């Protein structure tokens, strides 16, 4: 208690310190106790034993009791400062004394698995630098190996952080890769739901690097062919096809859990595409699993007015009514991945399908109106009848095949004045169903389909002016005004989103590095329009844009000034700083306000002067 | 070129000769409708099922031939031109006849220069079909296989079950696989593997872990790391009180010495360490 109540008493002090000038002149800097109990760790190596032995349960303690709590259920810095020391002693600890290495590992495994109600992310963090140190001493772990075991029971994103961190060990121990395939496979078969989601997003991370992970064989690799003994050494016919027939295994494994819930269907739409962009062999089995799953939903009479079954998504089970598969999500998927067949992969009667199916798509539910659906004043949507839950689903998975088709017909073409008419018509649908959800009251929020790089794209797009004379289809969209700011709302949205969690929902969803690149298109072009309703909106995009780059991405926070900016060549780094760049941001927004406040208009608005 | 031969290649499936690889003009599936296309509009329908069967099974004679039909085919790889026919629903049922009926010859060869062992590579084209047409039929098969398999193959062909047999026939598998345990102790290990992964009966599993800690003093000192672990992982719903109990009596009444003993409750601790449901029932 005393010394843990000196650890937060020290960092509390020495952020009043840096909270006024007034005490920084009268106070000299003051040694911290963060400093003092990081020597002990040092001048522990002259073996003390009885000093180890407290410092491990210290180091615990300040993780146990100052780590993140409400962070997973909806001063919190010298929360993370105390947490922060009490993962340096413990990761520091480790890298001297040898014999309580295994002691310690055995300790933040422990809260691994075990806890499940209370975050583990920063354990999962500690172990995951365990491993960075010196991965040659933990390859042979059998703690390490035995937690694949629980990893069913596991949360799914305990299972996720496990993985992440255990793959610098999945490229030495052969043994730990086959020892991890095995338990995934069996996980396949398992009755628990969270097992197979597991199992998924392990098949699913496999397939993603295997020329990377994969590049040495492993033994059910190699199996996959019939060959059990083979060892350091390879002829490639029979390596390279050791490789791609147990690929496919995988793939033909995952397929079948199409079959199953929705919330595997949809991890599993989500993973199709990151394996696509790198594994690139897999393309036409990807393309025809997604081809297979389309075609049970799709309609294939022409002047069928619903061209996807939508009643087929909900499932009826005793008085009980959920949505089975995300008809929305399955398009998207093949949004992408067929934008990324036809813009890449040209170094074919498949994908050519899939591009006609998705017209024929397009054109039906634009055509077709909500006698075809049956809703509306028919269906009234009462989420305490089974008739009012079913058609609640349907609603929204108009809303998201909608979305969708307006972000696929957008990449189609650019330059054709008929075709922005559908993306307009594709909206009108979209929000005659966004009408009706809201005015029924209802119970939206994350719901948008659009992948940032399409909101970004778009809302370029929009305001990009510099518009050539064969470019005026765009007018189509720019003069609705309602499409105006549902584009903005979106990206309005993200960026809410991204604040809240640390992710989005489309494609690229979390990548620190390709939603950072996003944000600088998204802030550029929301800085322009609003020094060009529309303006209050972007700048309140503006803001929340700003303060997520500082709390997530602040060490970008220099090249992120700098994709505001223009160009500025080389000799400018050394000229340029992250207060050179600061001010100049804070001249042109204290400008704005200052010809807000020195304006003569009879009503001066609150709200553009706050968040300003 | 026979009714095989010729009926491949009009739909897009060139065979080559040699090591080389099956060639395949369309997309894989694409393939597929046109060889179902094919036996559909042929004079003789009924017939030509077993005609194009026959050919596959002549021409599968060469030991070096039938390794191309076992392998990846070639355009981005798709499967062997063995597992696209398997796919066809009408081609299924008779071709996996076929398999099983070329497997004996290879049941017993050893790996050759490639590594590549033929018994292995055939039973690997049933893993994770799309539907089996004829169920009931393929168990049976398995079954009939794993009786008489090597006994360094059959641990890995009652390991694959679950991969090849769909999930209507887990039942069939349990009543056999049931018996052949008390047949061999030297199955115990990868017999309680499967068990893990299948869809069992309360009351099945219940006649197992008695069969199982009963013989389970024949059981290799090796394996009692990993035969101990099925019995605590099956107990996650409550039988938790009545299979510790039991587990305990046997374990009481009934290099080597060390490292079996270590090992043995390195898996009894972490058991206790991370659920509950045990410790409190030993409690």
């Amino acid at each position: 208690d005393l010394l843990k109540t000196s650890v937060v008493k020290s960092f509390k002090d020495l952020q009043l310190l840096q909270g006024s000038k007034f005490l920084q002149t009268l106070v000299p800097q003051r040694t911290c106790v963060s400093t003092m109990i990081l020597e002990v760790v040092r001048n522990s190596v002259h073996s003390w034993d009885h000093v180890t032995q407290g410092l491990i349960e210290f180091g615990f303690i300040l993780m146990d009791s100052y780590g993140p709590k409400k962070i997973l259920d909806g001063s919190k810095m010298t929360n993370q400062h105390a947490c922060k020391l009490g993962a340096n002693i413990l990761l520091e600890t480790f890298k001297i004394h040898e014999m309580i290495r295994q002691e310690i590992l055995e300790q933040v495994l422990n809260r691994v698995v075990t806890r499940t109600s209370s975050p583990i992310n920063h354990f999962l963090d500690l172990f995951s630098d365990i491993i960075m140190y010196a991965p040659l001493i933990l390859q042979n772990c059998s703690k390490v190996t035995e937690t694949f075991d629980y990893l069913t029971f596991l949360p799914l994103q305990t299972v996720q952080g496990l993985l992440k961190a255990v793959q610098p060990l999945l490229k030495i121990s052969m043994s730990m890769r086959d020892s991890l395939i095995l338990v995934l496979r069996k996980a396949m078969f398992a009755s628990q739901l969270d097992a197979r989601k597991s199992a998924v997003a392990g098949f699913l991370l496999l397939l993603k690097n295997f020329k990377v992970l994969g590049s040495l064989p492993s033994s059910q690799c190699t199996q996959s062919i019939g060959v059990t003994q083979v060892r350091v050494d390879v002829h490639s016919r029979y390596s390279a096809v050791a490789n791609e027939t147990f690929c496919l295994e995988i793939i033909d494994s995952l397929k079948r859990s199409l079959g199953q819930q929705a919330d595997i269907r949809l991890m599993l739409y989500d993973g199709f595409y990151d394996v696509l962009r790198r594994n690139s062999q897999l393309a036409s089995s990807i393309m025809q699993t997604l081809f297979s799953q389309l075609k049970q939903f799709y309609e294939p009479e022409p002047d069928l007015l619903p061209p996807l079954k939508l009643g087929a998504c909900v499932l009826t089970q005793g008085s009980q009514i959920f949505l089975q598969e995300p008809l929305d999500h399955l398009l998207s998927c093949i949004q992408h991945c067929l934008a990324w067949y036809k813009s890449r992969v040209v170094p074919e009667e498949l994908y050519s399908e899939l591009d006609d199916m998705l017209e024929s798509i397009t054109v039906r539910m634009i055509k077709s109106e909500l006698e075809d659906f049956e809703l509306d004043k028919s269906a009234d949507f009462s989420q305490n009848t089974n008739v009012g839950i079913k058609n609640n689903i349907c609603a929204c998975l108009i809303m998201g095949v909608c979305e969708v088709l307006m972000e696929y017909n957008f990449s189609i073409s650019n330059f054709s004045k008929s075709k922005f008419e559908e993306i307009l018509s594709l909206f009108t649908c979209y929000k005659k169903f966004s009408d009706i959800l809201s005015e029924k009251a209802g119970k939206k929020v994350s719901d948008s389909l659009l992948s940032l790089k399409f909101v970004s794209d778009l809302l370029t797009a929009l305001f990009r002016d510099s518009i050539q004379s064969h470019e005026e289809s765009l007018s189509v969209l720019r003069s609705s005004g309602e499409f105006m700011h549902y584009a903005v709302n979106v990206t309005l949205q993200k960026i809410q989103q991204l604040i809240r969690t640390g992710h989005v929902s489309g494609p690229d969803g979390q990548n620190p590095d390709k939603i950072f690149q996003n944000l600088c298109d998204i802030t550029r072009v929301l800085l322009w329009r609003y020094t060009s309703s529309i303006s209050l909106l972007c700048l309140e995009g503006l803001q929340k844009t700003f303060s997520v780059v500082l709390q997530f991405y602040q060490p970008k926070v220099q090249q992120f000034l700098q994709a505001l900016d223009v160009m500025g060549t080389e000799e400018e780094e050394a000229g340029v700083t992250v207060t050179q760049r600061a001010s100049f941001q804070i001249r042109q927004f204290q400008r704005s306000l200052l010809n807000l406040l020195s304006s003569e208009e009879d009503d001066f608005n609150s709200k553009e002067a706050l968040l300003l | 070129g026979s009714v095989f031969v010729k009926l491949l290649k009009a739909s897009g499936l060139t065979l080559k000769t040699g090591e080389n690889q099956n060639q395949l003009g369309v997309d894989q599936v694409i393939f597929q409708r046109k060889l179902f296309q094919a036996l559909r509009k042929h004079p003789a329908y009924p017939k030509v099922i077993e005609e194009f069967v026959n050919g596959l099974e002549s021409y599968t004679e060469d030991s070096e031939s039938l390794r191309n039909c076992l392998l990846s085919c070639e355009r981005f790889y798709s499967k062997s031109l063995i597992k696209l026919l398997l796919g066809i629903d009408i081609l299924q049922p008779a071709i996996i006849k076929m398999l099983f009926e070329k497997v004996p010859q290879f049941l017993f060869e050893s790996e050759n220069r490639d590594g590549i062992n033929m018994a292995r590579l055939i039973i690997n084209q049933l893993k994770w079909l799309d539907r089996i047409v004829d169920g009931k039929d393929l168990t049976a098969q398995m079954m009939q296989l794993i009786s008489v398999a090597p006994v360094n193959l059959q641990h890995d062909f009652i390991t694959s079950l679950p991969e090849i047999l769909g999930d209507s026939q887990h039942a069939n598998v349990g009543k056999e696989l049931g018996e052949l345990l008390v047949q061999n102790t030297s199955l115990t290990v990868p017999i309680l593997d499967v068990f893990s992964s299948l869809r069992l009966d309360p009351n099945f599993l219940s006649k197992i872990r008695q069969l199982v800690m009963g013989k389970l003093s024949s059981v290799r000192l090796e394996d009692f790391p990993v035969i101990v672990k099925f019995l605590l992982h099956s107990v996650t719903d409550t039988t938790s009180l009545e299979v510790i109990a039991e587990l305990r009596e046997n374990l009481n009444v009934q290099n080597s010495d060390k490292d079996c003993i270590v090992l043995v409750f390195d898996v009894i601790k972490s058991a206790i360490r991370y659920e509950k449901t045990i410790s409190e029932a030993w409690f």
